[PDB]
């Protein structure tokens, strides 16, 4: 997770997973490490799951994300 | 079949480990507990007459070959490997000599390759010139010149034209100059003289080394001094010289210190980066002594009386000119050592 | 710098020296370049043909080879500015080399950037044991790339089954599209298939970039907490 | 049958012909012998390196031409070569590195290990200042004597019976032997440290392990500090 | 792609995921969400409802011994192998999880054999290729049809 | 470009096939239509890359921790393999095309006989070899290899391979088949295996392992199935393991001269 706070005017969180940013979605809430961590929260690793891929004019790749946490 | 040989010696080596432990142990305990114990069993024995034969044949067999003789004098691989015992797992060095047996014999198997490039191969198997061809000049980038920014426009006549912001050399011309200065060296080679090849840049002496010990020549990978040639007896009367016969044998004839002091000067000069090497080219032009270079398109062809038109600063394409002017001076050498034997 | 004389006159010197009796003995060298003479012209050479494309160098075309008007509608009566200059130079300018080919691998790499990601050997082989039928893009020797793509439309163009380069291009981009897909395929099944069988790997490939995002982000910390801590002292002032 | 005078060295248009020689010749081991596995017991850092001094490969190596750089890059040479496994090693390499260790085999050391005596005492020498001590050392139950007298008697200063104690601490072996300490010339301060160094030395014999430890406390130096003339 | 032994199935993952009264009504449990490609190696059953989770199961029970072998020895845990053993099993289930729980069938549609044997003695070492796309012009889609469940139509 | 190597006395192995194993059409299969199919897939898969310059048993090594590369390391491995198991099966490694020699009497040795009782617990080659052909059939559902291995520690074992496995290196082993159910045993090893993979240190997440092959055959379909059939696999194992080369195998074995 790259910021620890939400992508401003977005509801969707950064992530660096495998060279590539993608747009995390939480199931509901955000982990408490992300507070405590603050802006030091890229040095951790979390669990994801890729939901779809996709490509943009651009040729950009649209990654989207799930904060997969340990339940 | 015949292992039982080998069995027999590591029998005895097992044995004299066991006898030299126990030399070792006996020279820990005092002398007071064996000495006095042993001198007494002989005050309580009686030598017989063959305890006698060994009372004298030991005295000679140890004041012949321990006392009275001369101290010195005025498995062939790996002969140091210690083996390991049979129940022991390999060693460090017995896993290497078992891969080193893989890899003769089996690490190959499967596959050959076939038209892949080595780099070692164009230093060690050079082809004649002859046998060379654009295609090959081209594989190993002697087309490549310099920036066009950078050209030198008296070499206009060697250039094929320009491509991706470089002077593409006309390797048409490139073989004809370079079957030309092979031959001087066959021929220079063929009449004994000496050559040396001059090359400064970084990662040039394996092929001038290489290039120099299959022609019987000399080479210069560090420093050209400058002088070497014009002030020759300032800078190489101190180093030694030596006559050989048309066989390239010492003689070991001394030489007067008149014969020693003389300037011995190359007979012809192979120069891979001229353009480094203004001093050495001076030099030869004011010593009259031959030389041969590679001209790349920003190099002045007219310093060097056989130029190759080809890229100066790839390895593979210099090495693979080297190469060739190489094996063309060991031909004129085998040329000149068979006519003397026949 | 000045074209040199005495480089290429070594011979004549030499024998100058021999003759007058400077120098008593024959040097080794000197049999073999009398029979071998250096070139010593040193000339710039013109040139009449591009070797790439063909191009006639140094042809005018008179005015009476364009008796038909222009596209302005005008007919030229006359030699316009441009062909009264001489142009000697152009003869001796070395030609810029131009291929068809660069134009489609342009545009190729435009159309598909990460075949830019796929690393390229630059390092030749011999270029002259490759026995390629172009009737096929796959051949044994050369991996499968663009220049299979470009080689695959030349040939296309050349043997006339296609009159525009642009559907001979997009042929060839299909017959590509489908050894890509076939290749994508046998690895993800091999790996798949290895797993089932009991294969083990130590790092995978996001392991690895996970590994080496860690050492960089563990300097940046140490960077950032005491420049953050120089910040605060500095400020204070 | 033509005879013709040649360089002797395929170098010898080089800078430095004889050192460049002898680089090329092991340069030509390390590859023939390039695969042959170098000693896990560098790593023990074993202590065997005599190599001919920058001097004596001057006489070799180009005289005045050599310059440091080329005497570094032959011991770099030298020593890997050295460093292959010894049982993996073969003698063309042994051969060329002959010529290259420091001769000293025609003479022999000059140290005998030493030993107790036959009363099982240890006797060394230890001076500071113009002071001079002879201990005897043995093994017993802490006693000291200094020339005779009790230490308190002979030593007032605390911190003088501290230093003669001191080496005795650091092994923790201060009633472990009986100490008999004879000193002479100097003061106080540079008889009971002059005694100090001699029981250091004599310590060793009991157990040459400690030798270390002593050397590390810094009992083991000799103090070379003297009253100097002003200049 | 297959190198050996194996199958090429074409599946239909059942949306049944629920398990409750499961596989009690051949209609209302016979649906399909989304048609599938899985690939079975040697005797591998395109089902996956019969062996999902056995190493998880496995792994669960290799963690429990060790764990009481650990406190016969008399050990403080670790610093991580409570924090590794936690993860391997976390992406264990989450790996084998269903859209709405974890029970998630495939119905067996069609199936190409990869298997040597089959195509080795009339097509060769080189025509496994040749061998497949004779199969595809031989396969009857109304067998197929017919195995196709009714969709799932929650949509 | 990777070729199918030349094989001694090739013309009679054209005409009269191996002797006692395979005929003249199953050794084509075998080698010299097997080996071109996976040479030229090896090619393909290589060529344009660094490993066009390595020999296959290099490429294996040099791929075996590599999960995308599996694919190459498969027709690697397979191309070594083959070689390894058409070797030891060979009538003659010498070239006696012109020597027209008709008598080749292999026969294993004594460092051969003796490093088998001391690791087999005393048990004869004769008692190996049913043991290695039990394995093969209760082990090997499928294609694969079958090895005789020596370790680090002198001791032969058997190994089992499915599909292209190596025997050079046991995380590419392949000796469990996990589409099938595996006992707590085989966990057990999987998982002491993993823990190995994870010690070490390099980036490449590699591991040392000296295991070497002595013997090889191919159980794949490509070797036997035309002149065995299905189901006839053991009689083909059989076959091979009484008519080894054993001045090859015998080779294999480091003795330490
Ligand atoms: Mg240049």
């Amino acid at each position: 997770i790259l910021n620890v706070v939400k992508e401003n005017n977005d509801n969707k969180w950064l992530a660096a997973i495998g060279g590539f940013v993608a747009d995390v979605v939480f199931f509901q809430s955000p982990p408490s490490s992300f507070n405590s961590m603050g802006d030091f929260i890229r040095m951790k690793t979390f669990l994801f799951e890729i939901l779809e891929a996709s490509m943009e004019k651009n040729g950009s790749v649209s990654m989207h994300a799930r904060l997969l946490e340990p339940q | 079949p015949n292992n039982n040989d080998e069995v027999m010696l590591l029998q005895q080596k097992l044995l004299y480990d066991e006898i030299r432990s126990e030399l070792k142990s006996l020279s820990q305990v005092p002398e007071d507990e064996i000495l006095p114990e042993l001198k007494k069993s002989l005050e309580q024995d009686k030598l017989s007459d063959k305890e006698q034969q060994l009372e004298a044949e030991l005295s000679d067999f140890f004041r012949n070959y321990a006392l009275l003789n001369k101290l010195f004098d005025s498995t062939k691989p790996y002969p140091n490997l210690i083996p390991s015992a049979n129940d022991k797992p390999y060693s460090s060095q017995e896993l290497f000599l078992r891969q080193l047996n893989h890899s003769m014999r089996t690490a190959k198997l499967g596959a050959t390759i076939s038209k892949v490039y080595y780099p070692h191969k164009d230093i060690f198997y050079p082809p004649l010139p002859e046998n060379i061809t654009v295609e090959s000049l081209m594989s190993a980038g002697v087309h490549l010149g310099q920036s066009t920014s950078l050209w030198r426009s008296s070499t206009q006549s060697y250039i094929y034209g320009e491509y991706k912001g470089i002077h593409i050399i006309d390797l048409n011309q490139t073989l004809s100059y370079l079957k030309r200065a092979a031959k001087v060296v066959e021929g220079v080679s063929e009449s004994g003289g000496i050559i040396l090849f001059l090359g400064t840049r970084q990662g040039q002496k394996r092929g001038l080394e290489e290039a120099a010990k299959k022609t019987h020549g000399y080479y210069v990978s560090t420093r050209w001094i400058p002088g070497t040639l014009t002030n020759s007896t300032e800078i190489s009367g101190i180093w030694e010289k030596q006559e050989i016969d048309s066989n390239d044998n010492p003689t070991e004839r001394a030489l007067s210190p008149n014969e020693t002091s003389k300037q011995v000067k190359p007979d012809l000069l192979v120069v891979l980066n001229p353009t480094e090497n203004r001093n050495a080219l001076l030099e030869a032009i004011k010593s009259r002594v031959p030389t041969i270079a590679i001209i790349d398109t920003d190099s002045e062809p007219s310093l060097v009386t056989y130029p190759i038109p080809g890229n100066d600063d790839s390895l593979r394409s210099v090495n693979f000119l080297l190469g060739v002017l190489a094996r063309a001076g060991q031909r004129g050498l085998q040329n000149r050592l068979a006519r003397n034997n026949e | 710098m000045k074209i040199q004389t005495n480089a290429v006159n070594v011979l004549q010197r030499t024998s100058a020296y021999l003759k007058s009796g400077l120098l008593k003995e024959t040097p080794a060298w000197y049999n073999v370049v009398a029979s071998i003479p250096p070139s010593t012209k040193f000339t710039r050479e013109p040139r009449f043909k591009n070797p790439s494309n063909g191009h006639i160098i140094g042809k005018l075309v008179d005015v009476t080879e364009q008796p038909h008007a222009n596209n302005k509608g005008l007919y030229k009566t006359r030699p316009n500015s441009s062909d009264k200059r001489v142009g000697v130079k152009r003869l001796y300018r070395p030609p810029k080399l131009t291929y068809v080919e660069d134009r489609l691998r342009s545009l190729f790499y435009k159309q598909h950037p990460w075949e830019l990601s796929r690393p390229k050997i630059l390092v030749e082989n011999e270029i002259g044991d490759e026995n390629y039928d172009w009737s096929h893009m796959l051949q044994i020797g050369r991996p499968l790339d663009g220049e299979s793509v470009i080689q695959r439309t030349m040939y296309l163009i050349k043997t006339k089954q296609y009159g525009d380069m642009v559907e001979a291009y997009d042929h060839a981009r299909y017959e590509f599209y489908a050894l890509r897909m076939q290749e994508e395929t046998e690895q993800q099944v091999a790996l798949e298939e290895a797993e089932m069988f009991g294969s083990l790997f130590g790092v995978s490939a996001i392991e690895h970039g996970i590994q080496k995002e860690q050492e960089v982000l563990d300097v940046w910390e140490k960077k950032v907490v005491e420049e953050t801590e120089l910040m605060a002292a500095r400020t204070s002032n | 049958l033509p005879r013709r005078i040649v360089p002797k060295l395929a170098t010898f248009y080089s800078a430095n012909p004889n050192h460049e020689d002898r680089i090329n010749r092991l340069e030509r081991l390390l590859r023939k012998y390039i695969k042959l596995p170098s000693q896990n017991n560098n790593e023990a850092q074993q202590t065997k390196a005599p190599w001919i001094s920058f001097d004596e490969y001057a006489l070799i190596g180009g005289g005045t031409k050599l310059k440091p750089t080329q005497y570094t890059q032959l011991l770099y040479m030298l020593n890997k070569l050295h460093n292959i496994d010894p049982q993996l090693t073969n003698d063309e390499i042994t051969s060329e590195l002959s010529q290259y260790y420091k001769k000293s085999s025609m003479l022999s050391n000059n140290i005998k290990i030493k030993t107790l005596d036959e009363f099982g005492r240890s006797i060394a020498v230890g001076k500071r200042k113009s002071s001079t001590a002879k201990v005897f050392v043995v093994r017993g139950t802490g006693e000291i004597l200094v020339n005779g007298r009790q230490l308190n008697d002979y030593f007032l200063k605390m911190k003088d019976r501290e230093s003669i104690m001191y080496p005795l601490q650091v092994i923790e072996s201060v009633g472990k032997y009986n100490i008999f300490a004879t000193t002479s010339g100097g003061g106080p301060t540079g008889q009971a440290e002059s005694i100090m160094h001699a029981i250091a030395k004599a310590l060793v014999v009991f157990n040459p392990l400690l030798k270390s430890r002593l050397h590390k406390a810094g009992v083991l130096t000799r103090d070379y500090r003297h009253v100097e003339r002003k200049k | 792609a297959i190198s050996g032994d194996g199958f090429t199935w074409l599946v239909a993952r059942r949306q049944l995921d629920k398990r409750a009264m499961r596989n009690d009504m051949p209609n209302r449990d016979i649906e399909y969400d989304k048609l599938f490609i899985l690939n079975t190696y040697n005797a591998g059953t395109p089902f996956n409802f019969s062996t999902s989770g056995v190493m998880n199961e496995l792994n669960n029970q290799y963690t429990n011994m060790e764990k009481q072998r650990a406190k016969e020895a008399g050990n403080l845990e670790d610093s991580e192998m409570t924090a590794k053993q936690a993860k391997t099993k976390f992406i264990y289930e989450t790996q084998q999880k269903g859209f709405s729980g974890k029970e998630v069938s495939y119905i067996p549609l069609l199936a190409i054999d990869a298997s040597p044997k089959t195509w080795l003695t009339d097509y060769g070492v080189f025509g496994k290729r040749e061998y497949l796309e004779r199969v595809w012009d031989s396969i009857e889609w109304k067998i197929v049809e017919s195995r196709l469940p009714q969709r799932t139509k929650i949509q | 470009i990777h070729v199918v190597p030349k094989l001694p006395n090739s013309k009679a192995l054209l005409q009269n096939g191996v002797p006692n194993i395979l005929s003249s059409s199953g050794f084509k299969t075998v080698w010299f239509d097997y080996q071109r199919y996976l040479c030229d897939k090896l090619t393909l898969a290589t060529a344009g890359q660094s490993l066009e310059s390595y020999y296959p048993f290099h490429i294996l090594l040099k791929t075996a921790g590599n999960p995308l590369q599996s694919n190459i390391f498969n027709l690697a491995s397979s191309i070594h393999n083959n070689h390894l198991f058409v070797e030891n099966i060979l009538p003659s490694a010498v070239e006696h095309g012109t020597n027209s020699n008709a008598v080749v009497k292999t026969e294993p040795s004594r460092l051969f006989l003796s490093k088998i009782k001391d690791s087999f617990n005393g048990s004869d080659w004769e008692v190996v070899k049913e043991e290695m052909i039990y394995r093969a059939e209760n082990e090997v559902l499928g294609q694969g290899w079958l090895f005789l291995v020596e370790n680090n520690e002198k001791k032969l074992f058997i190994l089992t391979s499915n599909n292209n496995g190596t025997p050079y290196y046991f995380p590419r082993n392949q000796s469990f088949d996990l589409n099938s159910a595996i006992s707590i045993d085989e966990f057990a090893t999987l998982k002491q295996m993993k823990e190995l993979i994870g010690k070490s240190t390099k980036l490449n997440g590699k591991v040392q392992d000296w295991t070497m092959p002595i013997i090889c055959v191919n159980l794949w379909d490509h070797a036997y199935l035309h002149d065995y059939g299905v189901g006839n696999r053991s009689k083909y194992v059989k076959n091979v393991l009484d008519n080894l080369n054993w001045s090859v195998v015998n080779n294999r074995i480091f003795s330490g001269i």
